[PDB]
């Protein structure tokens, strides 16, 4: 048979609704797992990220802007105006949303 | 310092262990391994430290402490610092530490 | 400090130089002889950056 | 994740209220009605 | 009236100096600095005589904190731009503005909070269950004040001595009025 | 790509 | 990646010595000795690292402080330091302390 | 929180919070903003009462015993030494939350109820260090402390309150 | 009818669709994120309370039918059920069968689901204990 509760009601309701106590599970707790993490960088100047950008599109031709965020550890801003400097971005090629050096350059 | 003399032959027994496959690349004769070994210990003991089985800017003899640190925070007038893994030179005498507390007052 | 600072011309990629030299080329009212190139990167000799920006 | 806003109370209860307040059985007519209280055999 | 005159513990003053730094060369050459890109992007320094703290950007701009007076402050900046010049960085005296004067008080006596927060209910903001003492935000000065219920009073917000003191003696009064027992 | 997130019976 | 102020230390110092000794022999490239220097460094983190457990604690007047590059540089006078015991008395006692989390 | 001090049924801070995930800082300013939008329209366009207080430690002493599953005369007896704690200058200061939770904690130990404050601090949220820490304040005067009508019937006596 | 009910089918009802697993698959975007992951929430025993009522200002007191009557409150009680909340994990190497594990986090406390309206003179009221005297107590008609 089902189990019956002999306890004081308010006591067995102290955990319901609005309770002081704060949950202490750390069930399904994404937010907490990846808002942890986070960490930033500085301006390093152009004319060093540039070379180690000709290195990075020699290792591959076509990369993505997040995984340039990630690999070059720079902020976005900064970041767009040497790859638009350097690079172009192909948006009707196959190789959609990936930018790729100009062809002004990657021709040699 | 015992424990300081220990790890000091700690560190020349495995350097002069390790360098050997790197000599061996640069063709250098084994001789040169027991060479560096003694005048390495030579200096050791000529400097005498411990005991051996053998203005608003900027301007041995000098104290002088080489670590690394955990963590580093202040209040106000007091700065604590968590060191770790380190070697402090004092008065011509070495010492070595697995960690250590700064507790300092900037007056 | 700023003299030290200051980085080699000898950049790790031919694209880099030839990239700084069409930027201070174009920062130019008029054109500039081989002379101020040669002032602009200290490479007096024919370079394969050079020839790659003809 | 919260528990107290994954598991809502309020489904089971006002389901329950509702389909017996009413005599709509869901979220068949006439299923639950008032007492009648005129007389003890009635 | 009141007889006492609030005492001014801190002073934020701005500076310029039109010219441009490299806080690589200035943490380097510097006794007391403290450059950390990823914790903040200026210098920190310090100096004892003042006891002062300046931040100090890139862009020229320094902000010294600590100061217990005007003189004292302004001392303090200049210093700091002496230093500056030292080191070698083209550093000009510029316009000098305090942003922000700080006083604290007491008035010896409990003061009834729940009551001055019913009773003055335009300028009060009364939340115990955050923190323990009531902000008035007076509006003519504009200054912001934190009454505790120890008799303890912090203006705060005042651009001049003058502001802070006429602050005061506008809210002693009211502050008087609610006297516990 | 799936729906990274899916109910299993 | 390891730091190289190690080689400031008395055994660095020493090490030092001896292999620009060697140079000037003319017995030792220096290519290999800046390769000695690398392996230094490594050994001397690990053995630092797993084969010590004294601990020492230095209470002072700081003189001067500084940070930058992930470099810590304090000046502590008239301080007391102890190990494990017995107290020494230092004038002046120089700290340079790089972060405990080796980047990469 | 607006409605709920409104409507008399005020809630707490951590309470609300225990469903709306909002860090301190953002909701108190949130609140405040909040507040200053409802004056300004009131006044333009009542709104407030002597509920619209911050303290108003009355009205969570109820609930609170209630969680603890103790009587209503305990309940009533705490509420009278909640009301006379404001009268000291060392304890008027303190939290609501904490004025509360002290005055019932030390009713409960005068009823001689078996909850001990290592339950009492778990149920409400409460450090014990600080429970214990606000009943040496209280026992100071713990005379002006307890019901004269409660006192005089001999339900119980001052006697009942251990003391460090 | 009731009582049986109370008593059997609510637990059989919650021993259906007791557990719901949510799986977040590999989602490869790069070698450092590979694990997929697979959250489990399961219901066991219920339990039920007597019949209670909270007030506006939230305290709970047992109800009394005739309380209700007069008060236009619903005379029910609260339900409750134990909820394990369990977390696999597993390295998701491409073209092979998962091998999920426990990452020792088995989270395990009574939930709140609603209030079940309670039929007088059942095994979950109050008049199925009293005697008349007590129903002429608590001003009940015997």
């Amino acid at each position: 048979r089902i189990t019956t509760l002999d306890e004081t009601v308010g006591v067995t309701m102290s955990h319901t609704g609005m309770s002081m106590r704060s949950d202490n599970s750390n069930f399904l707790k994404v937010g907490r797992e990846k808002a942890k993490s986070n960490i930033k960088s500085i301006r390093m100047p152009k004319k060093e990220i540039l070379d180690y950008l000709f290195k990075l599109f020699d290792e591959y031709d076509y990369w993505s802007l997040k995984g340039l965020k990630e690999r070059t550890r720079q902020p976005e801003a900064h970041l767009k105006e040497c790859l638009d400097k350097v690079a172009t971005l192909v948006k009707k090629g196959p190789y959609a949303f990936k930018y790729t050096l100009r062809p002004e350059y990657k021709k040699l | 310092n015992a424990e300081a003399s220990r790890v000091y032959e700690i560190i020349v027994e495995s350097v002069v262990n390790e360098v050997r496959e790197d000599f061996e690349n640069a063709g250098i004769d084994e001789q040169t391994l027991q060479d560096l070994k003694n005048i390495w210990q030579k200096k050791l003991t000529e400097t005498k430290v411990t005991t051996f089985s053998w203005d608003y800017l900027i301007s041995p003899d000098e104290n002088l402490m080489l670590c690394l640190y955990d963590k580093v925070t202040r209040t106000k007038a007091r700065w604590k610092c968590s060191l770790k893994d380190g070697v402090v030179t004092i008065n011509r005498n070495d010492y070595t530490f697995q960690k250590a507390q700064v507790e300092a007052e900037w007056v | 400090a700023l003299q030290a600072n200051q980085t080699d011309i000898s950049k790790s990629h031919d694209s880099s130089k030839l990239l700084w030299a069409t930027e201070y080329i174009q920062k130019k009212g008029k054109p500039v002889l081989v002379n101020e190139l040669l002032d602009y990167l200290s490479m007096k000799k024919d370079d394969k950056v050079i020839e790659l920006l003809k | 994740f919260n528990m107290k806003l994954a598991i809502n109370a309020k489904t089971i209860t006002s389901g329950l209220k509702y389909a017996l307040a009413t005599g709509n059985w869901g979220e068949r007519a006439g299923v639950s009605q008032v007492l009648n209280r005129y007389t003890y055999s009635s | 009236t009141s007889g006492i005159v609030p005492t001014l513990q801190n002073i934020v003053a701005t500076v310029t100096l039109g010219c441009r730094l490299d806080l690589k060369t200035v943490a380097l050459h510097a006794r007391n600095a403290e450059y950390n890109p990823k914790r903040f992007a200026a210098v920190i320094m310090r100096i004892r005589e003042p006891k002062t703290t300046a931040l100090i950007f890139a862009s020229g701009k320094m902000v010294v904190t600590g100061a217990k007076s005007e003189d004292d402050s302004k001392l303090a900046s200049r210093k700091y731009a002496r230093i500056i010049q030292k080191i070698g960085f083209a550093a000009k005296f510029t316009d000098f503005k305090i942003q922000n004067i700080v006083g604290s008080c007491d008035v010896k006596f409990p003061i009834r909070l729940e009551g001055l927060a019913f009773s003055h209910g335009t300028f009060s903001s009364y939340e115990p269950e955050l923190f323990p003492g009531l902000i008035y935000r007076m509006v003519k000065p504009k200054i912001v004040l934190l009454i505790f219920v120890s008799g303890k009073i912090v203006l705060t917000g005042a651009k001049q001595r003058e502001e802070i003191y006429q602050a005061f003696e506008a809210i002693y009064p009211v502050l008087s009025e609610f006297r516990k027992m | 790509l799936r729906r990274k997130t899916r109910q299993l019976k | 990646g390891y730091y190289e102020l190690y080689r400031r230390s008395t055994i660095g110092n020493s090490l030092v010595d001896a292999l620009d000794t060697l140079i000037s022999d003319g017995r030792i490239e220096a290519s290999l000795a800046m390769r000695v220097l690398e392996t230094f460094d490594k050994v001397v983190a690990e053995t630092l690292k797993d084969n010590t457990q004294s601990k020492l604690t230095v209470k002072g007047n700081l003189d001067t402080y500084g940070f930058c590059d992930d470099v810590w540089t304090f000046i502590v006078k008239n301080c007391q330091v102890t190990v494990e015991q017995s107290v020494i008395s230092v004038d002046k006692l120089r700290i340079v302390a790089c972060n405990s989390k080796k980047s990469e | 929180l607006i409605g709920c001090r409104r409507a008399e049924v005020a809630r707490t801070f951590k309470e609300i919070q225990s469903l709306i995930h909002v860090k301190t800082k953002e909701f108190g300013k949130t609140l405040n903003i909040m507040k200053n939008i409802l004056r300004g329209k009131s006044e333009d366009g009542k709104i407030d009462t002597d509920n619209m207080s911050g303290a108003q430690n009355l009205t969570y002493i109820p609930r609170f015993c209630s969680h603890l599953g103790l009587p209503m005369q305990v309940t009533t007896s705490a509420e009278y030494t909640a009301k006379k704690c404001k009268e000291i200058k060392e304890i008027a200061g303190k939290s609501p939350i904490t004025i509360a939770v002290v005055s019932i904690y030390l009713n409960i130990l005068l009823f001689q109820i078996p909850i001990t404050a290592a339950k009492v601090g778990q149920t409400l949220q409460v450090t014990e260090g600080t429970i214990k820490s606000g009943y040496k304040i209280l026992y100071e005067h713990r005379d002006k402390l307890v019901d004269p009508q409660l006192i005089a019937n001999g339900v119980v006596s001052l006697d009942n309150l251990p003391g460090v | 009818s009731f009582n049986q009910f109370v008593d059997y089918t609510l637990q059989d009802i919650i021993c259906e669709d007791s557990t719901l697993i949510l799986e977040q698959l590999a989602q490869h975007t790069t070698e450092s994120d590979n694990i997929s992951r697979k959250y489990e929430i399961s219901f066991g025993k219920i339990y039920v309370t007597k019949p209670m009522v909270n007030e506006s200002d939230g305290v709970t007191h047992a109800l009394y039918p005739q309380e209700a009557r007069l008060r236009n409150l619903t005379y029910s009680s609260g339900l409750f059920v134990d909820v394990k909340k369990r977390t696999y994990e597993a390295i998701d190497v491409p073209g092979r069968e998962l091998k999920y594990e426990l990452i020792a986090e088995e989270s395990e406390g009574k939930v709140f689901i609603g209030r079940l309206p309670i039929m007088l003179r059942s095994k979950n009221c109050y008049l199925s204990e009293a005697t008349e005297s007590d129903l002429y107590k608590l001003k009940e008609c015997p």
